[PDB]
């Protein structure tokens, strides 16, 4: 297998059903890639389609920031393995537990971050006629850089923080075209009402709706529901109790793309182009 | 002559190492100069190109130590009968000799033993491991033995050279200095074991002795001065580690040995309160384990016969202060001799509290426990006005001493039935000396048993803080009407919570309001109800005290009547004849106690029967008293109802049994909310717990209430196998 | 059997400040959960550096070039500690002072090469000390040596 | 009180005892009854640098401070081992 | 702050440190609590400079970043046997070996 | 001839509710109920609650509730009670 003869392990990162996800190092140059390993889907079975919608979005989309970078793939040995850029920030699932381990919450300016990030990736991928719906914590991904400060030993010493965070719009399985609607059954914590009674002439506005669900859950929410009498008050425009609290503009954002009608949530052509982040 | 390796013999640099080395073991005088070169020789000999020479050396500073540890063996072994001193002597300047060429001795072992660490060890080991080898050891069977004798004349009297004793003793410990794992074990095994055997065989001969010469309390002080000797002997000799344990070996042998002795005399020494001999008694037997308990009970047993002696034939009159002030100065007394000889140990007051808790609560094999009657008794004649009434601080400082005495009751429960009784009684008739005097003796109980105990005091308080202000109101109320005209009558009606007051009318006979006061009572209920909601009120004609009779007449007399003596004197007086059967029925029902109260009249000598009877029959006549004189203008007709009853004391008594039942059935249905399985004994046990705060219950009254409960079926029993009480909601 | 230098996994939030002031590069050591050093990038002298750490890990901070043990905050090691009030943990690294053995050591060190110590005209018995480099194995042994120790002389 | 080095070349260095006493074996060489010391192995450069790191030594100590690195001399780094191993500093 | 200095004269070497706040007089009686001499006959110089009791360490030229104690600064001492005064001199220590063949 | 000056009397007050003892509650209906005196929590130190029956028939709140909770019927007359 090229697998072994070319890549190196160095930690296993993921787990599941679907397969597992290690950490790896190709001898030609030495970056550190991801490379995901599972088995081959069955013929008439949703990781089948999942499967060939995710390499088909991976091929038109090509290259960009806000989006993992696809690089290689192949079969072999009755597994399937493919190849993306490392992310080594993390998964927001993780970044929110270890985070509310301590009862720490995150900035507000953090959150506007995470807008800007986000709407621009949802634009973007909107542009080529694509909908993501599969937009979650989990499938948010962190990259970290580092920018060195110079202080003054002697006498006055201050030091200033400058760094960058960097997010990206990850496993892009449940892709689906606006012309030609395939939609996947999505977690019922996300998904809209809208989806929910396959309405499938509002698909961009469905996304939209779940990334302030996103955004709140960051926040510092408690986990949201997954049926019930709490779903219905949410899919409501009505939004969870915060821990902390928020700028009433932002608020204000928050519950426009909560809205219940589709076109009455603001697009994210709008959001890109806003003042407020 | 540089630092780099070179050649150089061994023989001439050994030899005047070795001169100086002996010169500085002598403790001589070595010039500053040959000091500063022997290093630069040391560093010559360390490091070197051929071979270094480490092992040589060390070799021969050990053949050296040997030869020299040998030679003052020898030495000193040659001189007898002073070989003590010549120890301490040659130990002292080796000591310091052996610190100074050990000193020189620095780049040998901060290098070579260390680096290389046939066991090496540093120089200054060295030299303390051969005075060990091979000076101390030998002679050891020696050293130790003529050592104590050295001892043992200081228990004569004669106290030898301390410094050479101490020094040679001292010499074991600082042998060891440099062990780690057993610092101090070769001294215990050297000196401790033999010596602690040697002085506790001494000291139980000599106590022997000393026991038999003198008498008890002549060993006492002499066994206390032994022991203070000891203690200043030991710091003059032994080491510091030891203070204790020799000290130890004196308190078995001398003190615990003769026990026995001493408990036999515990009796006579308690009984006739010395305290001279008590003082030092009690410090010895504070060190015995087992000597303690004795004098606890003995001087329990005591506490109780003084106490029961105490108040055995004191006299009937002014039965409750005598009561009350020998038990506080009993009390008083011991607990200041407690505190003052025998420096105030808990277990004292304990056992002191113990023998007064049953010296309190005595009680004769048949008659019933009269503690509490006692203390409602002084504290109703402390409380009362009286015209012989003292001032308000002392009262307050009284009921403060009282309440020390009131803590000791068993059962409270019958006392708090009498001091309700007895407030209620006091605050109706207004016999009350100070209105904050009572807030001040309710808060005593508040503070010793709690809310639960005196709720029923504040609020019987409070009816009659209100009550002031109910009638203040009413009179406000009195001129709202248009036309309402009150005549004569203004009364005051004091609003009271039937439950919480214990007052109540036993027999329930209804009773005709006079014609002259009937508006009285509509216009109060009609105004009660009109200030409250729902609230319904029951007159009682028990306890009616308003002064009504004629003020102008030639020879006026006004009395304090009842409502019951009131209505058949209007009878009386309405009519121009005396009627005998016809009126008293037709005016009044009740016909016995209508009797009794005119025979009560008749007794005042305000109205003349006709009947020459000392019995009123049914066809008795009367005539009103034309001649009637009183020494008062306005005066009280005493009543009978005034003095009490001991048949109302019996209602009293199963009032209160009563109330036993009633708290006991909800501490058990309690117990049973608290857990579903209980075992017979531990159930027992549980409910005594739980209920010995407020008073004592006996078992008998308990199952009595758990078969009461029983019969309520909110228990349920399986089988009379194994004890198990479930329980049903 | 974990070595008592071990960290403890608590996934619990810290922010740390790392500052240089030794003329000589630092490297930071981070000592895994189960007992053995990671290294991470040199910082420049003069620099700092705030970073994401989790609480109850252990740092130390050796020296790029020859590995000389460094001391941070007085300290050879160092652990963070939970953020109070927004203000992150500071963690200094300073030189320490040397004895003037190794401090004369380290200029022979750099000055000749490993396989001449021999040739140079010293003393014979000391090319021994110099022969060993410093090494964060035997500072660890060193390190751990003290907590039994400490647990010794505690009773 | 002042404690006085004699060189090898004949130099005479006068410094603060309590300086002096750092070294193990200086403090050795004054414990017994051997105030002033003798060296006659020591040149000159070894121990006018050696003063100066006694200097620094207890300057430097315990500072709250940043610490110079102390400059050696690459000529005189040979010379100045020897003296380290012998006395003990 | 305050500096680390040598006094030196002939065969003899001294450290010290002063403040520069100090004045000449105060060093002056710092090396006479040693030398067991007036201070009148003593005479300072640094380099080829005469040096006056009036003014103080930091009007010379000796600051904190000029004699660390790992550099200290020279100062030379000049003595009156007579009436006169007797002119410095002040010997250097002995040459450093040369570098050896194999540290090159 | 008799004449009336001045008067006094004493009368106590309670409610209007015909209970011979609350065997059901088993307290006295102005005295302090099982679950009140037992529980030791806040209460008022005369009257804690007081709830008038329709039916002419009236238990302390908590204890009657309690019972009404277990059972509907009115434990004096089988009935309702509001």
């Amino acid at each position: 297998s090229r697998y072994t003869t070319e890549f190196h392990e160095l930690e296993k990162i993921g787990s599941g059903e679907f397969g597992s996800v290690f950490k790896c190092v190709k001898r030609l140059d030495g970056c550190i890639y991801a490379i995901k390993r599972s088995k081959k889907p069955l013929a008439g079975s949703v990781d089948e389609q999942n499967a060939l919608r995710e390499v088909y979005a991976h091929a038109v989309l090509g290259q960009h920031s806000h989006v993992v970078r696809y690089f290689s793939a192949w079969a072999e040995d009755d597994h399937m393995l493919i190849q993306n850029e490392y992310c080594n920030g993390g998964s927001l699932a993780d970044a929110i537990s270890e985070n509310y381990r301590i009862m720490s919450y995150f900035k507000e300016a953090e959150l506007k971050d995470l807008l800007l990030q986000v709407g621009r990736g949802l634009r973007y991928i909107h542009s080529m006629s694509l909908v993501h719906m599969d937009i979650k914590p989990s499938n948010i991904f962190i990259s970290r850089t580092s920018i060195p400060n110079a202080a003054s030993e002697e006498g006055d010493e201050d030091d200033w923080a400058s760094n960058k965070v960097m997010f990206k719009i990850g496993d892009l399985g449940h892709v689906t075209r606006i012309s030609s609607p395939q939609v996947e059954e999505g977690d019922s914590r996300f998904l809209a009402n809208e989806v929910l009674q396959e309405n499938y002439t509002h698909l961009p506005k469905a996304d939209i709706f779940a990334l302030a669900l996103t955004v709140v859950c960051a926040a510092g929410a408690e986990p949201l529901p997954r049926n019930g009498d709490q779903w219905h008050e949410i899919r409501q425009g009505r939004l969870p109790r915060i821990p902390q609290v928020l700028s009433q503009e932002f608020t204000e954002l928050l519950k426009v793309m909560i809205h219940p009608d589709p076109e009455r949530r603001p697009s994210a052509m709008a959001l890109v182009k806003h003042s407020v982040l | 002559m540089s630092l780099k390796p070179r050649v150089v013999d061994f023989d001439e640099t050994w030899n005047k190492l070795l001169t100086t080395i002996k010169a500085v073991v002598m403790l001589e005088y070595v010039e500053r100069a040959t000091w500063n070169d022997r290093f630069s020789d040391i560093y010559a000999l360390c490091v070197a190109y051929p071979e270094p020479l480490g092992e040589r050396l060390y070799t021969e500073t050990k053949i050296f130590l040997e030869n020299h540890v040998r030679h003052l063996h020898k030495r000193v072994l040659e001189s007898e009968e002073q070989v003590l001193v010549m120890y301490h002597r040659y130990w002292e300047e080796y000591s310091k000799g052996a610190d100074y060429m050990d000193c020189l001795y620095r780049y040998l072992n901060t290098q070579f033993i260390k680096k290389n660490k046939e066991p090496l060890m540093e120089i200054g080991e060295l030299a303390l491991d051969m005075w060990r080898k091979l000076m101390v050891e030998p002679l050891q069977a020696i050293l130790i033995r003529m050592l104590l004798r050295e001892i043992k004349n200081d228990r004569g009297g004669e106290d030898p050279n301390q410094k050479v004793i101490h020094g040679v003793i001292n010499s074991f410990v600082h042998v060891e200095q440099y062990k780690k794992k057993f610092p101090l074990k070769f001294y215990q095994e050297i000196f401790e074991s033999p010596f602690l055997t040697e002085t506790g065989e001494y000291y139980k001969q000599e106590a022997s002795n000393l026991l038999q010469e003198s008498n008890c309390s002549q060993y006492m002080e002499k066994v206390l001065g032994r022991l203070k000797d000891e203690e200043i002997r030991c710091r003059k000799y032994l080491h510091p580690s030891s203070y204790t344990k020799v000290i130890h070996e004196c308190q078995q042998r001398m003190v615990a040995d003769h026990l026995q002795f001493l408990h036999a005399e515990c009796h006579n020494i308690i009984r006739q309160e010395k305290k001279n001999d008590m003082a030092n008694m009690y410090v010895l037997l504070r060190a015995v384990s087992t000597g303690l308990p004795h004098m606890i009970q003995e001087l329990q047993n005591h506490i109780h016969d003084e106490g029961l002696r105490a108040t055995s034939n004191l006299t009937q009159e002014n039965m409750p202060t005598l009561f009350v002030e020998s038990v506080l100065e009993v009390h008083g007394k011991f607990v200041q001799l407690i505190n003052t000889v025998l420096n105030g140990d808990q277990h004292f007051m304990s056992a002191l509290d113990k023998a007064l808790t049953s010296v309190v609560n005595y009680r004769e094999p048949k008659s019933v426990c009269k503690a509490p009657e006692l203390l409602a008794k002084y504290c109703d004649n402390l409380l009362k006005k009286s015209a012989k009434g003292m001032t308000e601080n002392e009262v307050e400082d009284r009921l403060t001493s009282f309440i020390t005495v009131f803590k000791y009751i068993d059962d409270k429960d019958v006392f708090q039935k009498f001091y309700a009784r007895m407030l209620a009684k006091r605050l109706i008739h207004g016999l009350s000396m100070s209105m904050d005097s009572e807030e001040a003796m309710i808060n005593k109980l508040k503070q010793a048993c709690g809310y639960e105990f005196t709720s029923k005091l504040h609020r019987m308080y409070t009816d009659m803080s209100v009550s002031a202000d109910l009638n203040n109101k009413f009179n406000n109320f009195i001129k709202n009407q248009d036309t309402v005209i009150d005549l004569g009558i203004s009364f005051q009606i004091y609003v009271l919570q039937a439950g919480a007051w214990p007052l109540t009318q036993a027999p329930s006979s209804t009773f005709a309001i006079p014609q002259e006061l009937e508006k009285s009572v509509q216009m109060f209920e009609l105004f009660y109800s009109q200030h409250f909601s729902g609230r319904k009120l029951t007159w009682l004609h028990y306890l009616c005290t308003g002064e009504v009779k004629m003020n102008y007449l030639g020879k006026p007399y006004v009395a304090m009547v009842t409502t019951y003596q009131m209505a058949v004197l209007l009878a009386f007086n309405n009519s121009e004849t005396v009627s005998y059967k016809e009126l008293q029925d037709s005016t009044q029902m009740n016909e016995k106690e209508l009797t009794k109260t005119i025979k009560s009249l008749l007794d005042v000598k305000m109205i003349n029967h006709d009947s020459e009877k000392e019995d009123i029959d049914a066809e008795s006549s009367f005539s009103l008293n034309m001649n009637f004189s009183s020494k008062r203008t306005k005066f009280k007709i005493t009543t009978s109802m005034q003095k009490d009853t001991p048949q109302e004391m019996e209602q009293t008594r199963s009032a209160v049994d009563e109330d036993r039942k009633m708290y006991l059935q909800a501490a058990i249905v309690r117990i049973m909310k608290a857990r579903k399985v209980l075992r017979h004994n531990a159930l027992i046990q549980e409910v005594i717990s739980q209920s010995r705060a407020r008073f004592n219950p006996s078992i008998s009254m308990i199952k009595k209430c758990i078969e009461v409960l029983i019969d309520k079926q909110y228990i349920e029993r399986s089988q009379a196998s194994a004890d198990e009480y479930s329980y049903v909601a | 059997p974990r070595p008592v230098l071990r960290s403890v996994n608590s996934r619990e939030p810290s922010q740390v400040i790392f500052c240089n002031r030794s003329p000589r590069v630092v490297l930071p050591v981070w000592l895994n959960f189960d007992g053995e050093p990671q290294p991470y990038p040199t910082l420049p002298p003069g620099t700092g550096r705030r970073i994401h750490s989790y609480r109850g890990h252990l740092w130390l901070f050796r020296d790029a070039g020859t590995h000389d043990g460094l001391l941070v905050n007085q300290t050879e090691l160092f652990v963070p500690s939970l953020n109070v009030d927004g203000q992150p943990i500071f963690a200094n690294i300073t030189l320490p002072v040397y004895t003037l053995k190794e401090r004369c050591l380290q200029v022979v060190r750099s000055l000749v090469k490993p396989e001449n110590y021999r040739r140079l005209d010293i003393v014979r018995s000391l090319y021994e000390d110099l022969e060993d480099h410093p090494n964060v194995q035997k500072d660890l042994e060193r390190l751990t040596q003290e907590r039994i120790a400490h647990q010794r002389m505690g009773d | 009180m002042y404690v006085k080095l004699i060189s090898s070349d004949g130099h005479e260095f006068i410094v603060k005892r309590e300086h002096a006493l750092t070294s193990g074996t200086i403090k050795a060489m004054l414990s017994g009854p051997g105030n002033e010391v003798n060296f006659r192995e020591i040149p000159s450069h070894v121990l006018s640098k050696v003063c100066m790191y006694f200097t620094y030594k207890v300057r430097y100590t315990n500072s709250s401070t940043e610490i110079p690195e102390f400059p050696i001399a690459p000529e005189i780094a040979l010379e100045l081992l020897m003296a380290a191993n012998f006395l003990d500093c | 702050m305050d500096v680390f200095l040598m006094i030196r004269r002939h065969k003899t070497t001294i450290f010290t440190d002063a403040k520069e706040s100090s004045t000449v007089f105060e060093l002056k009686r710092i090396v006479e609590g040693i030398l067991k001499r007036p201070p009148d006959e003593q005479r300072l110089y640094k380099d080829d400079q005469l040096l006056d009791d009036g003014k103080t360490l930091g009007e010379c030229g000796f600051t904190s970043q000029t004699a660390r104690p790992q550099a200290p600064a020279t100062v030379g001492l000049a003595f009156r046997a007579d009436d006169t005064f007797e002119a410095l001199c002040i010997e250097p220590f002995s040459s450093p070996p040369e570098l050896p063949d194999v540290m090159k | 001839r008799f004449e009336v000056k001045k008067w006094n009397a004493v009368a106590l007050w309670a409610w209007d509710i015909v209970v011979d003892n609350c065997a059901i509650c088993r307290n006295h209906i102005m005295d302090l109920c099982i679950e009140c005196q037992a529980n030791q929590a806040s209460a008022t130190s005369e009257e804690c609650t007081v709830a008038w029956g329709v039916c002419n028939h009236a238990f302390h709140f908590h204890c009657i509730s309690r019972w009404l909770k277990t059972r509907q019927v009115c434990p004096l007359d089988n009935r309702e009670w509001e």
